């Protein structure tokens, strides 16, 4: 039941493989559905040539920002902001999908794939997904990053969509 | 850091 979403990640517009999450519309349907139709660009608007702005290794790697590029961007397919559902999930480790924010309520299309445990995040950032294919992909992406996020390469979203 |  769990919708299953995917991204074909390249690198300097060199494709270097595909990462794919579980949704979980199961425990946060709304946030969930955000994420599925952002990746389909059903809305019209989407992920699909979005860049990853900020990668620190041994911590995350964040997208997300089709508007800007750059962190100060994005919108939900619900209007500019959408509440934060719930927070029932907690980031327990690599590969926990989770929302950027910019203080309470105020979730966009900016997400985050932890590559570590992030448990300060817990309560403030709200857990919709996990990677379940690819990790070595996102493991791989995480290599162009640095201290600061700043990508030593185009990390980019060449193709997204809904798996099954 | 996870904030916009």
């Amino acid at each position: 039941v769990n919708p299953t979403v995917f991204f074909d990640i390249a690198v300097d517009g060199e494709p270097l493989g595909r990462v794919s999450f579980e949704l979980f519309a199961d425990k946060v349907p709304k946030t969930a559905e955000n994420f599925r139709a952002l990746s389909t660009g059903e809305k019209g608007f989407g992920y699909k040539g979005s860049c990853f702005h900020r990668i620190i290794p041994g911590f995350m790697c964040q997208g997300g920002d089709f508007t800007r590029h750059n962190g100060t961007g994005g919108k939900s397919i619900y209007g500019e902001k959408f509440e934060d559902e719930n927070f029932i999930l907690k980031h327990t480790g690599p590969g926990i999908l989770s929302m950027a924010n910019a203080g309470p309520n105020t979730n966009g299309s900016q997400f985050f794939i932890c590559t570590a445990k992030t448990e300060w995040l817990d309560g403030k950032h709200v857990v919709f997904g996990k990677v379940k294919e690819g990790m070595n992909i996102v493991e791989a992406m995480e290599r162009f990053g640095s201290r600061n996020g700043k990508t030593s390469k185009k990390i980019t979203i060449a193709d997204c969509g809904q798996l099954e | 850091v996870a904030p916009v």
